[PDB]
């Protein structure tokens, strides 16, 4: 609402180019005033004129000359904000500061938006915020400021005429008060809509395959063009409701300048005003009334720039995860959880309530239990994914809101049941849990997740490009290059989350080699519905609906009847699909 | 080949209406001058009459100058619009029509920077210049004749200062040209980049700890940021020249100075030189809005030659016969695929078998055999290089794209939920569908009793990739979703993954009750769920290696013993 919030606002947009922008937009307006100067010399020049007067014709042609030459090179070297590449410089930083904003932002509130909306607001949102700002300002200061200089030298030339020219800028601030909430509202609502429509084209891009089966010509696709027709109409409703706000303002604006000269015609023929002075009048009017006439037109993207400015400000108004009372690094790594009940957002469940459990060092747990139990909720919430409302979850004796997210992140590595390679090539998909490893250290990693062998039958080799997901692999050999990926990365606990789902029976015995390998000095916990594979853990964990009913050996659980006996049952069951 | 003449034309009439009336607001504009000099003239010749009629006709010319230009700047923004929305729908319906893996490798990041972002470049264009390129086109041209026919020595000035501006301004061209294929792929590398970030956020904050941010993101960004710089410099020149040069102040210049040298000369006329002074805007000063906006026409431009660049994608051959299917029976007759990227061998290499109607086939074999591969070219993901995939003795290609797709239900192994509603994502591609059903679908699966637990319960909602829910309720929900269509055949692609082995049995034995006689394609690294089927196809390093039953593969003693008997000792 505030200047001084919106310009306090742009500065910050701008960052380390501050100054540089500052600069600019004070050699526009500084060329802005030395082209009402310039207009100005008219006065004198038309007066030389109709006279003959040589001498003081040059006298004031010259100074007409140098003040244009002045009005060139200061626009000229204003502009070089957009050309120079401070414009790009700012554009970088603004990008780079919004980027790491989303890796500190909470992964729970994260997760609760869209991916095409971000893209929306790191992308286009930057380029509504700073691609226009220099463009705007030389606008809006041609607009006011030149004019303003022109009818105040007026004023010293004739205080009549200099009055009723003036007289026009206050005329338009209650019709530039009157429309700023239509264009503030306008400009809100084609932010929102195409956020939304950014998100909308993402999720129909990202789900072609389920698409394409349905069929029925356009069903969801129906609902894109639905999607596309309402913005169009929106963006049509938006128009007309401008556009006689707009005719009224150019019609009063107009005319308004339309009057100046009657008044000027009617001074002249009264014998009182000069007829040269009154022509520059008018040719400065007529070079200034197509202008004048569309400034609330040209506030709209202001009013747009501001829009843009409030979105980027609200994505980085959100607040990271306390960091209370910072510690060191653990020398035990014995993750135990304390009475901990966490509670999803906009969910009942309450699920992970009141669970108390231990992950012994230098040992293998294995979490069992039926779908939804809670199982990568203990994996997220091991992650600080979010604080929980009750209980502690501590990495030793230390607590994980004692320690900043970098140094969980290095003391975790974790293979995930949404398995996500990185779309560039294979080697820098295994490499970026630890970059800093030599070639031999990752074909190692790759070997203890027995992947080398589709890596092989690679004609790109390494090298080989992975799609968005790791499209051109398949779910095993992506799945496998996972596990390989958070081999490579030497961290003391070690979380899989059903690190086999997609593997065939070999290629899960090879893996689980290296899991149980891992065993001997590092922290692992194990979430798997193939109970085959976990059923040498030093301790197994049954879940169920969020609470830890049975705790257990392989051979203690099996004893005494319970749902991990039921489990194992039905595994070991046969399955019939009656012909 | 002309691009901004070429994206205009669904509202080629309302755009040729926007030139139109803007270059009758810039003729009457002209006239409004006219006008206004013979008021000046009027008074300078009588300095005691107010000339009425030249007053009155410069006042209406200005109302009638200002109403045209509004109406004209109208039209061209509803125009804008009608090509946004046609572009848009038409831009939906390619990607439709796309080959699923042209679309695949293309990206997601590439669908959301064309569909988006390159259509809103078309709104300045088309709604903000072309009334300002009829200006710049009828103005300086009638106005030229007008000085003439008034003051031809100023009228040869101010023509040569635009002769200047325009010599200067084609003569610096970049023409765009080497550049617009790295600005394009910086673009959507960019915005690949951002959606990989939001998307993949525990991996990038798991293991990528050695950049702040996204690593991936950086790089794309000083790409962009490198490409960025280029493209600003190379038409920086430009564009602050067409600024200077087009100002008031150049032609004011030019004229005030050979007005004194008319002077000095003994030639100077007032009248002729204040009437030029009012008409000389129409020349230079017409030009100079065009030429505020040429920056971003040419990005216009980038954006729709990207735009008709992903129009010209071929397609995937779709015929005109329309034959039927009439057996619900498949058949792949020497098929070999191979995919897009150059891979060593093949993903299948002479893969044939019949499975007729009603037959419970499970598909069984290591990581990387083709079982996706055979899933997805019934699914005609794309067209074999030899071979032929029939159904019910009509070949894929001898299909329509709903007669194809009316008769699989299909359940990839990647499970994608559209966020939106559980019940609105069962009942995808139905929205009329009640509720019963959705149950009944959800009931045939194990959903329905977690989606009850839930407290919206089937208008609960769902994450951007089902991130809301858990990964085997994602799969049972994709699962009802393909079991609410009632298709011929259903075709599952590891459907009891991510679940343990109870909610597995109860799946198993829930779905062997419903799909009767349906033919149920199988794909499966469980071997317990294949041990009862009506037959068993063996697939390694992308050659089918064994088919028949448990028993008979059992006994065959070859690829599938091996595989049986360490799943049995297994478990
Ligand atoms: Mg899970
Ligand atoms: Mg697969």
């Amino acid at each position: 609402l505030a200047w001084r919030v919106i310009w306090r606002q742009l500065i910050s947009s701008v960052g380390s180019q501050a100054r540089m922008l500052r600069r600019s937009m004070l050699a526009l307006l500084l060329a802005a005033f030395m082209q009402g100067i310039a207009f100005a010399c008219l006065y004198p020049i038309i007066d030389a004129l109709l006279r003959g007067d040589a001498p003081q014709l040059l006298n004031w042609a010259m100074a007409f000359s140098v003040a244009a030459i002045v009005t060139l090179v200061l626009r000229w070297y204003g502009l070089g904000f957009e050309y120079r590449g401070h414009l790009a410089q700012a554009t970088h930083e603004l990008r780079l500061r919004l980027g790491e904003q989303l890796r500190r932002v909470p992964l729970e509130k994260l997760q609760r938006g869209r991916a095409g909306e971000m893209n929306a607001l790191l992308l286009g949102s930057v380029d509504e915020n700073l691609n226009y700002v220099i463009a705007i300002a030389n606008i809006l200061l041609l607009t006011i400021v030149t004019p303003l200089t022109a009818s105040l030298a007026t004023l010293w030339i004739d205080w009549r005429l200099g009055l009723v020219m003036l007289l026009i800028f206050p005329l338009l601030v209650p019709f530039y008060y009157w429309r700023r909430p239509a264009m503030r509202r306008q400009m809100q609502t084609l932010g929102e809509a195409h956020q939304r429509l950014s998100g909308d084209i993402v999720e129909f891009a990202q789900g072609m395959m389920v698409l394409r089966t349905c069929g029925s010509d356009a069903d969801k696709s129906r609902a894109l063009l639905a999607h596309f027709n309402a913005l169009e109409n929106l963006q049509t409703r938006t128009h007309r409701q401008g556009a006689g706000a707009t005719m009224l303002i150019a019609s009063v604006v107009e005319l308004g300048l339309q009057v100046v000269v009657l008044s000027g015609i009617v001074w002249v023929v009264t014998g009182t005003l000069n007829l040269a002075f009154l022509i520059a009048a008018v040719a400065m009017i007529m070079r200034f009334a197509e202008p004048m006439a569309m400034f609330i037109s040209y506030t709209s993207v202001v009013e747009l720039i501001a829009s843009a400015l409030q979105r980027i400000e609200q994505f980085m108004a959100i607040a990271p995860l306390p960091v209370a009372e910072q510690s060191e690094m653990p020398e035990r790594y014995d993750i135990r959880f304390d009475n901990v009940s966490y509670r999803y957002e906009e969910g009942d469940g309450y699920a992970l309530n009141h669970v108390s459990l231990t992950f012994p060092a230098a040992s293998m747990s294995a979490l069992v239990g039926a779908s939804g139990a809670g199982k990568t909720t203990v994996t997220k919430l091991l992650m600080r994914y979010a604080d929980p409302q009750q209980g502690q979850i501590s990495i030793g004796g230390v607590d994980i809101r004692r320690l900043t997210p970098e140094q969980l992140n290095s003391l975790i590595s974790v293979v995930f049941q949404d398995v996500w390679l990185f779309d560039d090539t294979l080697l820098a998909n295994i490499r970026i849990a630890r970059p800093q490893a030599t070639r031999q250290e990752v074909e190692e990693a790759a070997r203890a997740a027995q992947c080398l062998e589709f890596i092989s039958r690679l004609p790109q080799g390494w090298l080989t490009p992975m799609g968005e997901m790791g499209g051109q692999l398949s779910g095993g050999e992506r799945q496998r290059i996972s596990i390989a990926r958070a081999l490579l990365k030497n961290a003391p606990v070690v979380i899989l989350d059903e690190p086999t789902a997609a593997l065939d029976i070999e290629s899960e015995l090879a893996v689980q080699k290296a899991i149980d390998n891992l065993v001997h000095n590092r922290t692992v916990i194990i979430i798997a519905h193939r109970l085959s594979t976990i059923a040498g853990a030093g301790n197994i964990l049954v879940m169920e609906e969020g609470q830890v009913v049975e705790q257990g050996t392989h051979a203690q659980l099996l004893s005494h009847h319970g749902r991990y006996q039921a489990l194992w049952q039905a595994q070991m069951a046969a399955r019939v699909w009656r012909d | 080949r002309f691009p901004l003449w070429q994206v205009i034309t669904p509202v080629r009439r309302k755009v040729i209406l926007a030139m139109a009336l803007a270059g009758l607001a810039a003729l009457t504009s002209l006239g409004a001058l006219l006008f206004l000099a013979w008021s000046l003239r009027d008074i300078r010749a009588t300095p005691d009459a107010i000339p009425a009629w030249p007053l009155g006709g410069v006042i209406g010319c200005v109302v009638l100058t200002f109403v045209l230009r509004l109406q004209a700047f109208n039209t061209s923004h509803y125009a804008a619009f009608h090509l946004e929305n046609i572009l848009r729908s038409r831009l939906a319906r390619k990607a439709l029509q796309l080959p699923p893996g042209v679309l695949q490798q293309m990206g997601s990041g590439s669908v959301a920077k064309v569909m988006l972002d390159d259509v809103k470049s078309l709104h300045i264009f088309v709604a903000d210049s072309t009334p300002l390129y009829a200006r710049a086109i009828i103005m300086p041209l009638a106005t030229i004749v007008i000085l003439f026919w008034l003051d031809w020595r100023l009228a040869i000035a101010t023509l040569g200062v635009l002769a200047f501006g325009s010599v200067v301004l084609v003569l610096a061209r970049q023409r765009s040209e080497n550049m617009a294929q790295r600005y394009h792929k910086a673009r959507e590398q960019v915005s690949a980049a951002v959606i990989e970030f939001v998307q993949a956020m525990p991996v990038v904050r798991t293991f990528d700890s050695g950049s702040t941010s996204f690593l991936r993101y950086q790089r794309a960004l000083e790409e962009w940021v490198d490409v960025l710089k280029t493209w600003y410099r190379k038409a920086g020149f430009s564009a602050r020249f067409s600024f200077s040069i087009l100002n008031p102040l150049p032609t004011l210049f030019v004229l005030i100075w050979s007005g004194y040298g008319l002077l000095h000369y003994g030639s100077f006329d007032f009248i002729a030189w204040v009437a030029v002074l009012l008409l000389g805007s129409g020349m230079a000063e017409a030009v100079m809005p065009m030429m505020m906006l040429n920056n971003l026409v040419a990005q216009t431009r980038l954006s729709i030659q990207r735009i008709y660049q992903v129009l010209a994608m071929p397609e995937l051959s779709l015929p005109q016969s329309d034959q039927q299917p009439q057996e619900a029976s498949i058949t792949f007759e020497q098929v070999s695929f191979h995919y897009p990227q150059a891979r060593t061998g093949a993903a299948l290499q002479e893969v044939s078998f019949h499975v007729p109607a009603g037959q419970i086939v499970a598909l069984v074999g290591p990581s990387g055999a083709g079982k996706s591969t055979v899933a997805r070219l019934l699914l005609r993901y794309a067209d074999p290089d030899k071979g032929h995939i029939r159904i019910g003795g009509v070949d894929l290609r001898d299909m329509q794209t709903d007669t194809l797709m009316k008769q699989l239900s299909f359940v990839f192994q990647d499970n994608f939920l559209f966020a939106d509603t559980i019940a609105n994502n069962i009942r995808l591609g139905a929205p009329d569908t009640p509720l019963e059903a959705v149950i009944a679908a959800a009931r045939v699966a194990q959903a329905h009793d977690f989606i009850s637990a839930l407290p919206e319960g089937y208008n609960t909602r769902v994450g951007e990739r089902g991130v809301f829910l858990s990964g085997g309720q994602r799969q049972r929900i994709t699962i009802a979703r393909a079991l609410l269509q009632d298709r011929p055949i259903l075709v599952l692609d590891e459907a009891t993954a991510f679940a343990d082995p109870e909610n597995e049995a109860a799946l198993i034995k829930a779905l062997a009750a419903a799909m009767r006689g349906r033919t149920v394609i199988m794909v499966a690294h469980r071997l317990s769920m294949v041990t009862q089927a009506d037959v068993i196809l063996l697939f390694s390093d992308g050659q089918l290696r064994e088919m028949g039953n448990h028993t008979q593969l059992l006994a065959q003693g070859g690829l599938y013993q091996r595989l049986w008997q360490h799943y049995q000792q297994a478990q």
